[PDB]
């Protein structure tokens, strides 16, 4: 039983602070990899940061130095500070265990939300409206085609965190049912599901790594005609 | 010249192997016949540490490992067997040169600025009782680049004399040719001064 | 040999060959940080080792006096006393196979940063959980080392590069890799200003007759002037005179 609990649910005053809160439920965090990702609603997910076992720092980008990143061993704990809030910050701050070869983003926190004062990759398909019955095709193009295995298939879920169906575009995730499969080579990817079920309308999206910062698909939602 | 040398009419050890301490240099005095020679081991210390030298030769050209190694007390070889060192850590240098040779030999031994110096001479005599009275110089035969220290010794397989250094002011005479002849101590008798 | 298992070569006494080195134009990597590239013929470091690996792509950048990274926290190392320099190489169908390459491994899991040119090999498990991991590869016990993956493709940073590292020793013994030419031949009974192994001076090197030791280099006079000098490239004795000088 594995759970990440988060506690930032407070509106912050323009050119305040903040302090955000990553816990642990049995795995040390002094020995793994551990990602912060931005959901950004409306559009795709984005990365922050990430901590290596170490605790040397990485920043996306864009971002660079204000975001400060800390590992507290004494309470197991992910703390992030957030210095002078700007404009157009407001998005989700997930934060998840990165094993990105070997399973990309196992698990993942639960959610929050923060407000503000008062690699080319792209999914072809699109909405793609069908029934259940059928199969379907879903398309992931990227511009610096990677070679064999550094993209990764996530599930969004509404008021729910982001889950992992297939790592490496090889073979899918523990516990991830055998009617989602994944091909393709070279540019793009192809995932298909078979027998859609009621619990399985959801946004889709697809991820690079092992390369330059991390980047999502736009989204991918699927709705009944 | 000033510089380090034995000084004159000085007496010196005669040993039948003990272990010899090494204050600035060394003077070797040995006797071919008994052939029971070509052994030396220099360091500062004996079990697994700082570099130590190690100089022997088995009937062939010389060979001088400073390899680290594991000595023995009375390590004998050949009528063969190699059973000196028990471990070695790590190695640095290998010294591989020409063997060295009624018979004297009389080596000096120098440590300075990372230098090792090896002064060697091989002389026939008549007289086998002690040292006869005669003038012989020292050829410099070895130089090594090695950057470490020296403080205590060891002779390997019942006659030698060891003696030690201390700075001297020496007066040499040169020949037609670039030999030595004759040489007067200045720290000695008013008539030396 | 790869990154996980980076493999050195010590070089021993022998004349350094560095010229060739900077004429070849297969190396479009050779940024280092220590002693000019111009000057190496007249360097005496004590000892040189030479590191290899096959790391891939853009991983090659991140060797800087002090860098962190995928590569440079569990792996090869390189301080701020790292005196020597890098070079890559050029990545084809040579080291390359239209099936993959699976030999090669690469560190990814560990629990502190690596000293400076220092190597750990023990790969069973790097324990990321708390639970036992006797030996069983399972959730909080997974294995550390993860094989390469290469195909034919761009090759904009998804080659196996070919990196090696060659680090000098700065004093602990005297060097003996100092080889400098200079390519003259002898001239003689004319006024020349020689460097005769390091004897600066102005004169007429004419024919000498003297008998020099076998380990004597320069001869001296009474006031302790030079007045013959050995040649070592046929081992021949030349005596000094001075320019000739007078008034008018
Ligand atoms: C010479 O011998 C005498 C008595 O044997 C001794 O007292 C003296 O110290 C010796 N000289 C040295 C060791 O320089
Ligand atoms: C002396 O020892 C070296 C290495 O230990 C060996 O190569 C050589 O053959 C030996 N020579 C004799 C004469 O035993
Ligand atoms: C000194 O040099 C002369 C040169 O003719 C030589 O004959 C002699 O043997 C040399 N040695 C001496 C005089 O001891």
């Amino acid at each position: 039983e594995v759970q990440l609990l988060q506690s930032a649910g407070g509106l912050v005053q323009p050119g305040g602070s903040l302090r955000l809160s990553c816990a642990a439920s049995g795995f040390t965090v002094s020995a793994n990899y551990m990602s912060w990702v931005r959901q950004a609603p409306g559009k795709g997910l984005e990365w922050v940061s990430v901590i290596y076992p170490g605790g040397s720092t990485f920043y996306a980008d864009s971002v660079k130095g204000r975001f400060t990143i800390s590992r507290d061993n004494s309470k197991n704990t992910l703390y992030l500070q957030m210095n002078s809030l700007r404009v157009e910050d407001t998005a989700v701050y997930y934060c998840a265990r990165d094993l990105s070869v070997a399973g990309a983003f196992d698990i993942w926190g639960q959610g929050t939300l923060v407000t503000v004062s008062s690699i080319v990759l792209t999914q072809s398909p699109g909405t793609l409206s069908l029934s259940p019955g059928e199969r379907a095709t879903l398309s992931c193009r990227a511009s610096q085609s990677v070679s064999s295995s550094y993209l990764a298939w996530y599930q969004q879920k509404p008021g729910q965190a982001p889950r992992l169906l297939i790592y490496g575009a090889s073979s899918r995730a523990t516990g991830i049912p055998d009617r989602f499969s994944g091909s393709g080579s070279g540019t793009d990817f192809t995932l298909t599901i078979s027998r859609l079920e009621p619990e399985d309308f959801a946004v889709y999206y697809c991820q690079q790594y092992g390369s330059s910062p991390y980047t999502f698909g736009q989204g991918t939602k699927l709705e009944i005609k | 010249t000033q510089d380090l040398f034995l000084p004159f009419f000085s007496n010196v050890t005669w040993f039948h192997n003990p272990v010899l301490p090494f204050n600035d240099g060394v003077y070797f005095a040995s006797t071919e016949k008994s052939n029971i020679i070509r052994g030396w081991i220099f360091g500062t210390t004996l079990d697994s540490k700082t570099q130590s030298l190690l100089i022997v030769n088995n009937a062939t050209n010389v060979v001088i490992k400073v390899c680290e190694f594991q000595f023995c007390n009375d390590p004998f070889l050949g009528v063969s067997e190699f059973r000196v060192y028990s471990s070695a850590n790590n190695c640095t240098f290998e010294y591989v040169s020409q063997p060295f040779l009624k018979n004297l030999r009389e080596f000096v031994f120098k440590n300075i600025d990372g230098y090792f110096k090896i002064y060697s001479k091989h002389t026939p005599i008549n007289l086998v009782r002690d040292l006869p009275q005669g003038f012989s110089a020292l050829e410099p035969l070895v130089d090594l680049p090695i950057g470490i220290n020296i403080t205590r010794f060891q002779t390997l397989l019942a006659a030698y004399y060891v003696g030690y250094l201390q700075p001297r002011t020496f007066l040499l005479k040169y020949n037609e040719n670039g030999t030595i002849t004759d040489a007067v101590d200045c720290a000695l008798d008013p008539l030396s001064e | 040999a790869s990154v996980y298992a980076w493999n050195r070569k010590r070089i021993s006494n022998c004349v350094a060959d560095y010229s060739v080195l900077y004429n070849s134009a297969s190396f479009s990597t050779f940024k280092c940080y220590g002693v000019s590239p111009t000057k190496l013929n007249d360097l005496c470091f004590t000892n040189v080792y030479a590191d290899s690996f096959v790391i891939r792509g853009d991983e090659v950048r991140q060797i800087a006096p002090g860098q962190t990274g995928k590569i440079a926290d569990y792996n090869y190392k390189l301080p701020d006393d790292f005196t020597g320099c890098v070079i890559a190489w050029n990545s084809n169908n040579l080291d390359s196979k239209v099936g993959g390459n699976y030999n090669y491994l690469y560190r990814l899991f560990r629990k502190s940063n690596l000293k400076p040119f220092e190597r750990d090999i023990s790969t069973e498990i790097y324990q990321a959980g708390s639970t036992p991991c006797n030996g069983v590869e399972g959730f909080n016990c997974y294995f550390p080392l993860q094989s390469y993956g290469f195909q034919p493709t761009n090759g904009v940073g998804y080659q196996p590069y070919r990196v090696v590292v060659l680090s000098f020793e700065l004093l602990h013994a005297p060097a003996t890799v100092c080889g400098p030419k200079k390519s003259t031949n002898l001239v003689k009974n004319k006024c020349v200003n020689f460097n005769f192994n390091g004897l600066t001076g102005t004169g007429v090197l004419t024919e000498s007759n003297k008998k020099f030791l076998p380990f004597q280099q320069f001869g001296r006079d009474i006031a302790d002037t030079t007045d013959a000098v050995r040649d070592p490239q046929t081992l021949e004795i030349l005596d000094i005179t001075p320019c000739s000088f007078g008034g008018v």
